[PDB]
């Protein structure tokens, strides 16, 4: 027996393809294309790269505090008999 | 274009604050290698236009320089006691050093006589970088030197 | 294009950059304390 | 997510850069551009007299 | 290492924390681990290392 932990497992169902013949009515026929099973784009050209500039992915730039701050509590060490 | 950066534009100030920390450092390196050049030359008793400080002229200018090469400075038995041991033979040198140079010193009188305070102990700082810093923080819980040295 | 997998699209995350200085940090401070003129 | 198969990582910073003009002759940019970050190990990158 | 790099500066401008420091993991066997897990709840370098 086996187990495992912590683990989300995808079952592929397989297929509901069968072994039957169907016959279509074709007298008219349309067909169509969208751009979504490509995932070229969903929406716009660049939704994941940078769509900010450079300058507005800077989120703070304090003249206040100061990060050289040893820690205000420094952990003591007891002497050794 | 119209709109300025929102955040950046304060770089220029941490860029000049941070330069403000390094300009102490320097100075302060600065400082003790004119103050070596002074003390070495024989200048004990105090006089006016020395060295840089207003104190100069109070006090008698004193300066020690010692090379601490842990491995001929220590003295260790086993490798349990090795903390203890690099820290307090740190620790121990500065205590040698200091205590005649506070005596030799005039801090104080000038303290005693400048501040007002019939009886004011100055107070010593430990200035280091990181990696000695992280060896002394950690006994220094004790705060004093010999008798009355903080 | 029998096959079809993620390449044009990607999780994307921004590294936070925050700058900061005082006038003087601590050790600049404790040794040459601010007076202002 | 089994749609995105990656992952970016976008790295902003702030750069302090050496003031240098462009040389007519040059094969790159001669302009020391360093992260403002490396001034809080070596301030000295900032010194200008 | 801790003061060569900048280490301590790179996680405080990230997370932006000015009260932040690196935790260092001690990726080991089992055979040194078994020496290096003696010490209690003090998992400390220095003075403010963890």
């Amino acid at each position: 027996t086996n187990v495992v932990t912590n683990t989300p497992i995808d079952v592929c169902k397989g297929p509901d393809v069968d072994g039957t013949a169907d016959k279509i009515n074709d007298k008219k026929i349309h067909v169509s294309q969208g751009l979504k099973e490509f995932q070229v784009a969903k929406g716009d050209r660049v939704e994941n790269e940078i769509t900010e500039t450079a300058d507005e992915m800077i989120t703070k730039v304090s003249d206040t505090k100061d990060l050289n701050v040893s820690t205000k509590k420094p952990h003591q060490i007891a002497d050794v008999p | 274009t119209d709109e300025g950066p929102g955040e950046v534009v304060k770089a220029l100030t941490v860029n000049t604050n941070i330069r403000n920390s390094n300009n102490a450092v320097k100075r302060m390196l600065n400082y003790l290698a004119q103050l070596r050049e002074v003390v070495h030359n024989g200048y004990n008793r105090p006089k006016f236009g020395i060295i840089e400080g207003a104190l100069s002229a109070v006090m008698r200018p004193t300066y020690r320089y010692k090379e601490l090469d842990l491995e001929k400075v220590i003295d260790t038995i086993k490798s349990k006691d090795r903390w203890d041991d690099v820290c307090a033979a740190i620790l121990n040198c500065v205590k040698a050093e200091l205590f005649p140079a506070h005596r030799d010193s005039n801090i104080e009188a000038a303290f005693r006589v400048i501040s007002g305070n019939q009886d004011e102990t100055p107070m010593y700082l430990f200035c280091s970088d990181k990696e000695i810093a992280n060896y002394l923080m950690t006994k220094g819980d004790d705060r004093t030197l010999g008798a009355y040295l903080k | 294009n029998y096959n079809e997998k993620s390449q044009r699209d990607f999780r994307v995350v921004t590294i936070g950059y925050n700058l900061a200085a005082s006038r003087q940090d601590e050790f600049a401070e404790r040794i040459y304390p601010t007076t202002v003129i | 997510n089994p749609i995105e198969g990656g992952v970016v990582q976008v790295l902003p910073y702030i750069a302090v850069m050496k003031d240098v003009y462009h040389e007519v002759s040059g094969v790159k940019m001669d302009n020391e551009e360093v992260n403002m970050v490396e001034a809080y190990r070596d301030p000295s990158i900032l010194d200008d007299e």
